[PDB]
């Protein structure tokens, strides 16, 4: 019997952090731009 | 003037450091692909 | 002058609009890895 | 019997679909850039 | 002054380059999530 | 049997080579608003 599950959600978690991060960025971007 | 050339500036500096984040988030996506493989494999 | 000024910042604002268009495909990437994760497991 | 294929063409497709829309808009960009 | 605008729309075209490259390997990505996929059901 | 094994790395080792290929571009913008 095998008591292992696929798990790549440690990678997938850092992407969206990082996708995250990149639309704080873009927002920011954004405001400098207006003003 | 020099406010909009400085504010251009910086807000091209931010986009580019959005583009570097969105880079590390394809580089993680293919450490998961690539673990979705290893564990079909194994 | 004044165009070139207001080409760059359309510009700017332009790519910075295509930027979160990719980010957007970045998030839908990582739903299909999760249901082929999920697929694999259930 | 499961009669359930692996089907993720729907994110997949968003996700093509998003990154076309993202290069008109990088076309357009350039089409400022150069007038 | 026109070195200033020069660099700004040279950053800028470059930065736009960046980010084709990025959306390309977005496209690569796709795939290799398709061949998964299609292993998987073949 | 099947001798056959899960490849995608061909299509993972294109978006990574592209992906590197952004980030040098990435750098040679900066060094150009650098200037
Ligand atoms: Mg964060
Ligand atoms: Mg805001
Ligand atoms: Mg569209
Ligand atoms: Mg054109
Ligand atoms: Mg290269
Ligand atoms: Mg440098």
């Amino acid at each position: 019997i095998s008591l292992e599950r696929l798990d790549v959600g440690t990678n997938l978690g850092n992407a969206i952090a990082k996708l995250e991060d990149a639309k704080e960025l873009l927002e920011s971007s954004d405001q400098i731009l207006r003003s | 003037n020099s406010q909009a050339i400085d504010n251009l500036r910086a807000s091209l500096e931010t986009t580019n450091q959005a583009i570097e984040a969105i880079r590390q988030a394809g580089q993680e996506m293919i450490l998961a692909v690539q673990g979705v493989q290893d564990y079909i494999n194994n």
